[PDB]
């Protein structure tokens, strides 16, 4: 995507 | 393909529904509705959400959002989400149980925490929101930091959301 | 529970009106308009008002405003109000006489006196403009204190108004 | 409603 | 005074273009976006433009900008133009080529250069915007001494715009 | 127009 990795997985999964 | 709608949802005749797209049980849906999973699919609408009119649902081709059923969609609205009107919920995008989206407002590539109060005319974009947090009017919501810093809902934004519903 | 309108009105044939809304003469509302007293009822729309494509009227079940004729209205729309591309009027709401409300504005639980000219991408919000304000492109008035703040409208403005209408 | 009475009333009626 | 639609245009059945609208070849018109040019008129759609649900793009019976062909517009849309869901594009307004206009954002009484990216929720109003300049999301570009101090596009900002279409 | 002409002319030209 145009995002981090690690920003997409917060929005994919969250914390 | 095809819309799974409940038999104990109320989609107005003259909402557009398209495409892989389900309809839990109590969802109301006004006219001049639009939910197409013809791009981005698929879409789950929880049990007793409300969609007004205006509102939008789409999503990009690709990007996803874990469901609470462990399934990937690009849009995964949850339990008694609120919509409002001219609303734009954009894939990938995960609403929470609870939310309420404002008069609006837009979510697009970003992930909602339960019990979220969003208001009128803010957009949402690129952030997970945690669970129980106000966006108040007017705001625009585009990095983490933001989100992070967001305050709590009050028992007064739920009156307020249950009042506009 | 069926709309009264003016035979001097222009209601294009493929605008909505539902429910108790009184439509006077010379009001002109374009394809791809709603109005829905179907929650919220009754409307008004005063004299040679205009309504552009994408405008929405609703209102909520309960909550109203006193019109000019002493009766209770959801929406209260006086003479010659402009009511632009993709504005929302939501219920409970009053718009005094020539009053404009530019693109993508909103008025929701909220008096907006006489000769007031609403820009573009506004928000306003449980709050009485007084007659005769000015309100920016992209304000969000949400406070009694920034609805008492807001500057008065110039010529220019008006003249800027009878341009886009 | 939401608001203050006496806010709403400016609402409903005006000053 | 009837719209011309290139054969190779993919235009669907419930778009709504009416009027002097010239629409090119690999125009790709999504369902419910409307096209008027009922009052300001021509419009030009430039090959490869992709107009959105919600799209509206509307002129005003007076003002024009100038085409890339020498020709007078109420609207010219250049090349591989983006404008996405609920866009208002109102003339007199200029996109040139590769532009990027970004959900829910406004472009009126405007010239805005090639490569120019305007993101999400943003107005563009009565102002040139030098080619390939970056609008954020919620901006308010009403003055000229605004659109000359906007950011240059950076590549990042056209792989956003590529990635949206 | 509701512009300074030579500011509409940028809108309608451009430099
Ligand atoms: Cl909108
Ligand atoms: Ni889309
Ligand atoms: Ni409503
Ligand atoms: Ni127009």
């Amino acid at each position: 995507g145009w995002l981090a990795p690690e920003q997409q997985q917060r929005i994919y999964r969250g914390n | 393909a095809e819309p799974y709608i409940d038999p104990a949802a109320q989609v107005h005749a003259i909402a557009s529904i398209i495409g892989d797209v389900r309809i839990a049980a109590g969802v109301r849906v006004a006219a001049g509705v639009s939910i197409r999973a013809d791009e981005g699919a698929p879409f789950q609408v929880g049990k007793e959400s409300i969609l007004q009119e205006g509102a939008v649902i789409h999503g990009l081709e690709y990007g996803r959002v874990l469901g609470d059923d462990q399934a990937d969609y690009s849009v995964w609205i949850g339990q008694r989400v609120a919509i409002t009107h001219k609303a734009l919920i954009h894939g990938p995008a995960y609403l929470g149980d609870d939310c309420f989206v404002g008069f609006r407002s837009t979510v697009f590539n970003a992930r909602v925490g339960a019990g979220s109060v969003i208001m009128m005319h803010a957009l949402v974009q690129d952030v997970e929101i945690p669970p129980g947090r106000y966006v108040p009017s007017g705001a625009i919501i585009t990095t983490q930091q933001q989100a992070d810093r967001l305050p709590e809902v009050r028992p007064e934004d739920r009156e307020f959301a249950r009042h506009i519903i």
